[PDB]
């Protein structure tokens, strides 16, 4: 099981979006994938997944015993292959309590275990990242995130359980977010490149600005679902990249 | 038309 | 002094650009204000305001006696009777105490402060209930969509049950909704919740709305923030907004295309 | 041209 954190340090730069539009494309691929949004105390995930209303029991419920990891993972409805495991709503999160989720859930043949992590650097954050082999640091061209990310990359690099065992470290990829190809041009925005020169890690997915993101949230569908968004298309391609096949970057030239 | 859409969900969870 | 919260629990709304915009409205006005960033381990408001690289001292060195407060708050350099007191930079969720906070507030107040505006991070727990906890105000900061809307809710909650006046049956905080970035347009082609939908939802006084602009990349990319910039609709719909905070009534623009 | 300044600011920080 690749379990893959969506971080960014940065608050708002599309984690959530991207968590699901990529948990729900790798679904959509056979691969029975499960996202857990490690919040705390703010439910998000369950609102973009759009099953904000069949939430019974969430990851605290089951870190505490007061329900089963059954009783809690919410089957989706439209998508086959497809599990989420909501955020608690508590003002918790224990590393042996996530160990043992995490190992459950590969005992019940998940493939793909994608965190979606809250922002900052302090509990949630670092307890999506701590157990993670991959990380997707979601970054947006402006000053705030990039910055953010470089000290998430700090973190994943030493916080991480296997840089604190000397282990293989963790695969990081860049997935550049709300892109504005026009506004790099007229010199308004920075670049693709200016962020992996600055950032300087592989590349993974672009995923344009695009007002079909906003329509999707309204109605819980994640992005990916919606087959005429150009950042629908441009979340496929990141999925492709995730299981092995090189995709071309569109949507950074306008 | 989603802006009706997520009106609705917003006000049964709120 | 007014201590004024600039919150959200939704990460990436506009809270720093509001913190900013609005905190260097009010010292344009002539009020001496300060406002601190109570963000735990990343320093986005000296980004934001332009003064990065003279940050030597922050919050935390503060309230851990390794600085005075004279020597951690950054004197604006582009707008008189402006400071800005920036973020630690420590994983340590524990640093910002209660204890410690308290008495960085009272110095300010001391030194003459009219306005102190805390510029929250994202969340519920502990960068953000800090920055509300000693509030006489709250800007509830927010975008039409339906994350921020949920998470401004659960931040409704928290300022009416642990901040300080409501566990002390005291004046409750005073709210306000700044609805950010608006998009009319987007609005009328019914892909957006509205203004009203959202005053229907969160049911508190509006006290400003901003509309999405493309000046606020530009503000952030030269750390200037978007109230400075004269031709930016975002700038004008802040000054309102500042204009609305020290008793004025000003029409509401941008709401209509 | 507020990119080119953001990019610099952004290297010395990093
Ligand atoms: N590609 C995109 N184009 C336009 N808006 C986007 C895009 N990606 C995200 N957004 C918007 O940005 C905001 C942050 O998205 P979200 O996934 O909630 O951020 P995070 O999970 O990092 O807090 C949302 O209001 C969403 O509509
Ligand atoms: N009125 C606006 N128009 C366009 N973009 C905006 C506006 N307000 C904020 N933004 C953008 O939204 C993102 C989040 O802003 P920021 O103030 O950093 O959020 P927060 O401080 O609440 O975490 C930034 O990338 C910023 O450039």
């Amino acid at each position: 099981a690749r379990i893959i954190v969506v971080t960014s340090g940065k608050g708002g730069v599309g984690k959530t979006t991207s968590s699901a539009a990529i948990a729900t494309g790798l679904a959509q691929k056979g691969k029975k994938t499960v996202v857990i949004d490690f919040a705390i105390g703010l439910r998000n995930l369950d609102l973009i997944m759009g099953c904000e209303r069949r939430v019974v029991y969430d990851f605290v419920n089951v870190i505490q015993g007061d329900a089963t990891l059954n009783q809690a993972l919410i089957k989706d409805k439209r998508t086959e292959n497809l599990y989420i495991l909501p955020a608690s709503q508590t003002r918790a999160l224990t590393r042996e309590g996530v160990a043992k989720v995490l190992d459950d859930l590969k005992a019940m043949d998940f493939e793909f275990i994608v965190c979606d992590s809250p922002a900052g650097i302090e509990t949630g954050a670092l307890m999506a990242l701590y157990f993670a082999d991959e990380a997707i640091i979601t970054t947006n061209p402006e000053v705030s995130s990039v910055r953010d990310s470089d000290r998430i990359l700090g973190i994943l690099a030493s916080k991480s359980r296997r840089a604190e065992n000397g282990e293989e470290p963790i695969k990081e990829h860049l997935l550049l977010t709300r892109y504005n190809p026009g506004r790099v041009s007229r010199g308004d925005m920075l670049s693709m490149e200016d962020v992996l020169e600055i950032l300087r890690i592989k590349l993974v997915g672009v995923i344009p600005e695009d007002q079909s993101v906003l329509r999707a949230s309204n109605q819980g569908e994640p992005v990916i679902l919606d087959i005429n968004a150009d950042a629908g298309k441009a979340y496929a391609d990141t999925v492709e990249r995730l299981l092995g096949e090189e995709r071309p970057f569109r949507f950074i030239e306008e | 038309n989603t802006a009706n859409i997520a009106k609705e969900r917003l006000q049964i969870i709120v």
